């Protein structure tokens, strides 16, 4: 195990996103404060109630 | 809206339809050229749809008869023997 993480697990070390694009559906797409309310706000109102 | 703002949440008269009207919108954004009759066609659809709910919700939800029903007893008199007898007891108040 140490030689490996000197050497072999030091050489294997490969190990090297909110699309807010309105542009797809910009028509379908809610207001600032209504896709707030519908993704947010419904869910802090969940949370407050429970 | 402003009904179903102090109604519970009952919703779109169009419901799962209304969806659909937004795709009729965007295709209509996809014209090319802005067409009245189109335009007037989908708005009357959707005011189709959205005046069979409110009757549905005038006549069932809102009991529209009820509230006729009442209108005719004391706004048309309908209980005429009962505003008679009001009529004879109030009469010696209202003489004056």
């Amino acid at each position: 195990i140490n030689f490996a993480r000197m050497y072999l697990e030091q050489s294997d070390f490969h190990e090297k996103d909110v699309c807010v694009d309105r542009s797809s559906e910009s028509v379908t797409c809610q207001t600032f404060e209504l896709t707030l309310r519908s993704c947010l706000y419904p869910h802090i109102d969940k949370q407050y109630l429970d | 809206e402003n009904q179903n703002v102090n109604l519970t949440r009952k919703g779109s008269i169009l419901k799962n339809q209304e969806d659909t009207f937004a795709a009729e919108l965007h295709r209509l954004k996809q014209q090319p050229l802005f067409s009245l009759v189109d335009f007037e066609q989908v708005v009357d659809r959707i005011r189709s749809t959205v005046a069979e709910h409110l009757w549905k919700l005038m006549v069932e939800e809102s009991d529209l008869l009820g509230q006729l029903k009442i209108i005719k007893d004391f706004y048309l008199l309908g209980r005429g023997e009962l505003f008679q007898a009001f009529i004879d007891t109030a009469q010696h108040m209202l003489k004056t």
